[PDB]
RNA sequence: AAAAUGAAGACAUUUUAACGAGUAAGGAAACGAAAUGGCGUAAGGACAACAAAAGUAGUAAAGAUUUAAAGUAAUUUAGAU
RNA sequence: AUAAACAUACUUUGAAUCGGCCAAGUCUGGUAAGCAGGACUGGCGAUGCGGGAUGAACCGAACGUCGAGAUAAAGUGCCAAA
RNA sequence: CGAGAAUAGAAACUCUUGAAGAAGUAAAUUAUCUACCCGUCUUGAAACACGGACCAAGGAGUCUAACAUGGAUGCGAAUGAGAAUAGCAGGAAAGCUAUAACAUGAAGAGAAAACGAAAAACUAUGAGAGUGUAGAAAUACAUUUAGCAAUAGUAUCUUUCAA
RNA sequence: GGAAAACUUAAAAGAACUUUGGAAAAAGAGUGAAAAGAGCUUGAAAGAGUAAUAUGUGAACGGAUAAUUUAUAAGAAAAAU
């Protein structure tokens, strides 16, 4: 450290590598959750409530 | 009428040791060792590009002809300095077909538009023909 | 963007602007916040005087929600209800209605005085009153009102 | 706030309506260039894909370094024996078969982020200067034979289109087909490696149809011609309006289309109804425009003569020069 | 009128402009290069200045 | 624009199914077109190539008329006994023709193609009056909107509005300064080599006049 | 590995680059520290001063 | 050579808009062509504040104006800044040239009877500046300025950026 | 650096004056009088014959080898094979 | 008295560096050292050019590309201009 | 004899060479002057210091995350709400819409209990705006008013054992 | 433990007969738009061979200035009164 700077606390000396979780995934859940949501509409027709 | 141009060094700034080292090409890298004889200025081998070689402003990048190069593609492009014949020399870009160097050629005789490449890509009427 | 970083303007310097004396190595005294109480000293003391010790007494387990108030001062009231409000019950006094400034409903739950109101009498609800905050409430003609 | 009127055509028959529409509101905003580069900057990048490259890549290997006393550099080499790999380099970066310099992880920041007002912004800074026949036209598009470059038809012509003959049709009556087929004639191959990706074909820009919500049957037909991108009202973005990021696109409106931006954009002095918060930007000059104050401030005698520099004499020597 | 910058030259049957006027309305000018002016006949017996 | 998530406009993948196609798939990939005699006679216009089949080169060096003497399916070629090249030493060999070359003028009709030629000649009439039944829908809805016009105005020529109505906004006098320099000196070398083919043309009306 | 222990070589010259910083006017009329009474009696007169600007700016 | 006490290094003044903004560029050009022509010093001044970098242009809420403008009635406000609204205080009738106004106090602004002008129309009423009043923000009041120097000093402790065991 | 002029000319304006050595190191981009100026590689979005066929290309692409020209230089341009 | 507005006062952010070596009308330890260590200044490092035949530090003088002249150190038998 | 001033006048040229190749430029050779091996560590290397036989291709400040300063941008006592998430058209990893949890901020001090900011401020210097006169070309002095930013210092107020 | 190695042409039309040779091959001939000739698209540098040109006493190369040789390369108008 150099100059005025904040003190760091950065929790990355583990294996955050393998802890990485990325949301690619996210576009198409709400393609699923929606499709369900629409499915479950009929069957239980009416009042899906 | 046609401006003297000068130019304040007309060889070539070639990179140290490319004469030595054929690793080492001639473009020009400026010698940033500790210990360079070049960088240092010595006696001899003190030529180095300088802004101080710069040309002339009235007649930098003016060509011996006392024209400017302006690459042309088509018969459209001439249109764009039929207007400063004196001051523009059109010139076909190197891709440009045989045939449609024939019309650039031919409109630029009729906006008198001097060309550079006149004699460029010319058929095989040379020798008995 | 790559092409606007330092590394495009310092290709052909040998040591990429980091010294040919005093090299780009690995470490630069330790890792992290290491040498804090010996060779980093200096740096601790000049920009974190008070980072090694304690002070104060631990709470196992801080309900952060008790100390949850949010205040708001007496000149920050009639903004909740606006300047057309305020306008319309200028010429108010006792004995008409007043409009009633509930702070809880906006999210504010303490009510500091800090600043000036306008001469208009106004009934001001919330949970707590700072002691000049209820001073300038009734100064002005208003009441205050307890909630909660 | 004048606010002059807009034509309405016919798309089928090119007569005007009996009824003109005043401008929209959007179409007085400022023209920020510097913020719609912003915008656009950002938005350009949510389209990508993640890559990367395998993670073991280059690293198979048991490698270790021979150690000095050997006469070969330090770097790992490839244990074993009986092929031309054992005793090669290893995973350093600047081996042959090793891993890359820092390996492109697929978790990389491929999207971008940009606050919403500052997306309205520049959508509406986009529509603004899609209103300026000089700025369409420098942006590369053929419109010197429409009538009015806010170019707006009536939404019965819309209605009766089904057929891309009829969309053709409707296109050449409005003078807008001089953009269309620039793109036909104009249409070339990509250069380079990009086409092993699948992408071969390079077209141009042309019309962009901003239709409102009755006219969704005629999308189909607009969707076929070369060169022709249509876009509802409520959707628009930089991505559309300022492609390449260069303002000034061509657009055709529709009647409903056209009647919506008051409603989806607000005014300079009125709340933003469809686009809840946001409220069109005053520039910094009301009116942009230096030759108004020029003139007053002669009218008041307050402006000196223009200066001319007098040529300075060169030096002479008077013990030399009599004169 | 001719725009000082344009001087039309005829073209032997090739392909011209639309703006580009026809043969039969275009006259050569011959081309002019001396533009000063010899030296002035005097009196015989007068001196030259120089 | 193909909207079937199923196949895809990969060319790689598309050319590794051309490679590996069975040899079902590879005999309607080698199909000609009839001629036109063939044509009325059937109503089908095109149908794959089959051997003893008679074609016409009608692309290519020699467009000589044979009979195919060969289909192989391997190399996506057919051979004529029409077209052959002598080996050097004396002996020929046939020369192969890609079917897509080649147009049929005769046809070798065992009980399959009859079976074929039947079974396309009727998918044909129903998908021309399938289109005639979404055209006269199309039709209806314009004339019940535009009762004064037919449709068919849609395929002759059409004539441009010509009202040149213009609109005072407030930025026409900023849009110079809107454009970076690149794009204005382009759009000012325009604005000066269009006034100046003006200026030639105006020439060209005066010693026209006179 | 022994090694120059001092030198003033150089530091002169680098002192005299950006030189010798003066202190501004406001250091020298700091008032910390001043005499208890003198203090007292300054404040009570700066206070009838302010309480009689007052008076007047609430009569006009 | 000669003995020089320095070299020549530009000059740290800006002398034209900063960034790309088409309408702040036009401003200075016509501010740059009256303080040129008229030779005010007014003009001098707004065509140098137009110049500074955004941290450096402040903005002045409508109670610093209303205070700053109770003794002169007739009289226009002139900050080359952005124009906030005070909610806490009522907003009295006055005329205000600003580069930008908030929504909220363009509207308490106006409906106190007052005039939110622009730079281009001041110059065209006012060019070289005669019912004006000057006024610029306050630029100690950021927060950033708090932590600049040592924290361990004796007399002006900065203000210890927060990070880690910040107590 | 200072004056003058300034919607587009053009060579990053006109005039005047002073100045120009350099290791380590610094000077990101944008900013009309521009808070340094540029060359090169690859890919992406646009633009590229304005009157309805709109950059070049089997009348010879890229690449390679040389010959000349422009640039202080990085490099670019064109000819021939 | 003299000089000083591209003066003056700075603010923020940050790089590199803290192995140094030389000279002398200077000093200390040492018999002494091209030794060890210091006070003031100028240098070399970071610096080429003219001269001292040669030379990191001496002398003159500090460098954009050039033309013509007066010069500096120092030189004028030849090498070598006089 | 004669400055100023007034009155009137007198300068526009030769020769040689050049498409049988001018001027300029480039290449090769000769001659005069001139020139120690590059990179690096180093007080100091041409060094009897190390790496380097030669050529092509590859080859080294990158990505993710937290904070800060700073230049451009939007809004501004609010800003963000591409928090999850839920909808829309179009089929869409793109685009648009959602009175909205929360984050940072609007209030600060104290270990904490407990609290929680006006004398509707003062003083100094200071940006700007008018008039008059004169030099006289610009400009220089007198005089009336204004007092922003910044700096320093004061009363008053909040919390603390302590400002 | 652990490699290297892609490409004739549109189509094999992959030379086919003669002379020389033990053979491999070569020279003719022929196919082809073109040898692209299977060591097959282009074909760089290092390294060689041939042809043309030039120089020469213990290095070679570079720079400034000229000389020699070679190459490039500047024009069809036009006097006095």
């Amino acid at each position: 450290m150099k100059h005025n700077q904040a003190v760091s606390n950065i929790h990355f000396c583990k294996d955050w590598r393998s802890k990485v979780h990325t949301w690619f995934k996210q576009p198409f859940r709400k393609i699923r959750r929606h499709q369900t949501r629409v499915e479950k509409a009929k069957a239980v027709f009416p009042a899906t409530i | 009428i046609k401006p003297k141009i000068v130019k304040k060094y007309t060889g070539h700034f070639k990179r140290f040791d490319s004469n030595r080292f054929l690793r080492v090409k001639a473009s020009w890298r400026v010698p940033r060792g500790i210990d360079n004889r070049l960088r240092r200025k010595f006696k001899g081998t003190n030529l180095l590009p300088k802004i101080g070689y710069g040309s002339a402003k009235a007649t930098r990048n003016m060509l011996p002809c006392g024209l400017y190069k302006f690459p042309v593609r088509n018969t459209t492009d001439l249109e764009m300095i039929m207007m400063q014949n004196r001051k523009y020399a059109a010139e076909i870009s190197h891709a440009v077909s045989a045939k449609k160097r024939q019309e650039i050629i031919q409109r630029a005789k009729i906006l008198n538009i001097r060309v550079l490449n006149a004699d460029a890509r010319i058929k095989k009427q040379e020798v008995a023909q | 963007a790559t092409r606007f970083r330092q590394t495009r303007r310092r290709r052909g310097h040998v040591s990429m602007g980091y010294g040919r004396i005093g090299k780009h190595r690995k470490q630069r005294g330790g890792r992290g916040n290491a040498g804090g109480q010996h060779h980093r000293k200096t740096w601790f003391t000049t920009f974190h005087p008070d980072y090694f010790g304690k002070h104060g007494m631990r709470v196992f387990h801080l309900k952060a929600n008790k100390y949850y108030c949010p205040s708001i001062n007496v000149d920050s009231l009639w903004s909740l209800v606006g300047k057309d409000v305020q306008a319309q019950y200028k010429n108010a006094k006792v004995g008409e209605e007043v409009p009633v400034i509930d702070c809880v409903k906006h999210g504010y739950f303490k009510v500091l005085g800090k600043g000036f109101l306008p001469k208009q009498p106004v009934i001001v609800r919330a949970r707590y009153f700072s002691e000049k905050a209820q001073q300038k409430i009734k100064a002005v003609g208003g009441a205050c009102e307890l909630t909660a | 706030s004048l606010r002059p009127f807009v034509t309405i055509y016919d798309g089928i028959t090119g007569e005007a309506e009996k009824t003109p529409v005043r401008l929209p509101a959007v179409f007085l905003a400022p023209i920020r260039g510097d913020v719609v580069h912003f915008v656009y900057r950002n938005q350009s990048k949510n389209t990508r894909q993640p890559e990367g490259v395998s993670t073991e890549a280059g690293k198979q290997h048991s490698a270790i370094s021979w150690g000095t006393g050997r006469a070969v550099a330090r770097i790992p080499r490839i244990s074993g024996s009986g092929s031309g790999r054992n005793g090669q380099g290893a995973f350093g970066n600047m081996t042959r078969k090793g891993h890359m310099f820092s390996p492109l992880k697929n978790f990389r920041k491929w999207q971008r982020k940009t606050p919403k007002q500052m997306r309205r912004f520049a959508v509406a800074s986009c529509i603004a200067a899609s209103a300026v026949p000089a700025l369409v036209s420098a942006r590369g598009h053929h419109i010197a034979g429409v009538p009015q470059i806010p170019l707006v038809v009536n939404s019965k012509s819309i209605s009766v289109i089904k057929k891309t003959k009829q969309a053709v049709y409707l296109l050449k009556k409005i003078n807008a087909y001089s953009d269309v087929l620039k793109v036909i004639a104009s249409k070339t191959v990509r250069a380079g490696q990009g086409k092993m990706r699948g992408r071969k074909i390079k077209e141009r820009k042309g019309p962009l149809v901003v239709y409102g919500n009755d006219d969704l049957q005629a999308v189909k037909a607009f969707r076929n011609i070369p060169g022709v991108d249509t876009c509802r009202v409520e959707n628009l973005s930089v991505l559309n309006l300022a492609p390449g990021c260069h303002m000034g696109r061509f657009i055709i409106w529709t009647e409903s289309a056209f009647k919506k931006l008051n409603t989806i954009f607000g005014t300079q002095k009125k709340m933003a109804q469809g686009k809840s918060g946001f409220r069109i930007a005053h520039a910094q000059m009301a009116v942009p425009d230096m030759k108004r104050v020029v003139v007053a401030a002669e009218k008041a005698k307050l402006l000196r003569a223009k200066i001319v520099l007098p040529k300075v004499p060169k030096r002479a020597n008077p013990l030399k020069n009599w004169a | 009128s001719a725009p000082q910058w344009f001087v039309p030259v005829k073209a032997g049957d090739a392909k011209v402009p639309a703006y580009y006027p026809t043969d039969d309305m275009i006259q050569e000018q011959k081309k002019k290069l001396r533009t000063r002016k010899g030296a002035k006949i005097t009196a015989l017996d007068k001196p030259a200045w120089n | 624009m193909k909207f079937n998530c199923k196949v895809s406009s990969n060319p790689s993948k598309a050319r590794k199914a051309l490679y590996t196609a069975n040899a079902s798939q590879r005999a309607l990939m080698m199909s000609a077109r009839l001629s036109k005699e063939l044509r009325e006679k059937y109503n089908v216009i095109a149908i794959p190539i089959h051997k003893d089949d008679e074609v016409k080169i009608i692309k290519g060096h020699q467009k000589v008329a044979g009979k195919v003497t060969a289909v192989r399916r391997s190399k996506y070629v057919i051979n004529i006994d029409k077209l052959t090249k002598t080996k050097a030493n004396g002996q020929t060999v046939p020369i192969a023709i890609r079917p897509s070359n080649v147009i049929i003028t005769k046809l070798f009709l065992n009980k399959d193609r009859e079976a074929l030629l039947a079974k396309k000649a009727e998918s044909r009439k129903s998908y021309k009056e399938l289109v005639a039944k979404r055209n006269e829908e199309v039709a209806k809805a314009f004339t019940a909107v535009y009762p004064a016009l037919n449709m068919d105005i849609f395929g002759k020529k059409v004539e441009p509005i010509t009202e040149k109505k213009p609109i005072r906004i407030p930025s026409k006098k900023m849009a110079e300064k809107l454009m970076s320099k690149p794009t204005l000196r382009a759009y000012k070398t325009g604005i000066k080599v269009h006034k100046a083919k003006n200026a030639i043309a105006a020439y060209k009306a005066a010693l026209a006049k006179k | 590995s022994k090694d120059k222990n001092r030198s003033s070589h150089n530091q002169s010259h680098k002192a005299h680059r950006n030189g010798f910083y003066k202190p501004k006017k406001s250091a020298y009329m700091s008032t910390k520290g001043m005499n208890v009474q003198v203090l007292k009696n300054t404040k009570a007169q700066r206070k009838f001063a302010l309480a009689k600007k007052l008076e007047a700016k609430k009569a006009a | 050579a000669i003995d020089l006490d320095r070299h020549h290094v530009r000059k740290h003044v800006s002398k034209t808009a900063r960034g790309n903004n088409a309408y702040m560029k036009l401003l200075v050009r016509l501010y740059g062509f009256l303080a040129r022509r008229t030779q005010s010093k007014f003009a001098k001044t707004i065509l140098h504040r137009l110049c500074l970098s955004r941290v450096n242009r402040p903005i002045v809420s409508t109670s610093k104006l209303a205070c700053l403008m109770k003794k002169h009635p007739e009289e226009t406000a002139v900050c080359v800044n952005t124009v906030t609204y005070d909610s806490r205080y009522p907003v009295p009738k006055m005329n205000v040239c600003a580069l930008k106004f908030t929504k909220t106090a363009e509207a308490a602004i106006t409906k106190a009877g007052g005039k939110c002008l622009r730079f281009d129309e001041l110059a065209l009423k006012a060019p070289t500046g005669r019912k004006t009043v000057l006024i610029r923000g306050k630029r100690n009041v950021r927060e950033a300025l708090k932590h600049f120097g040592k924290v361990c000093a004796k007399k002006n402790p900065a203000k210890q950026y927060k990070g880690k065991q910040t107590k």
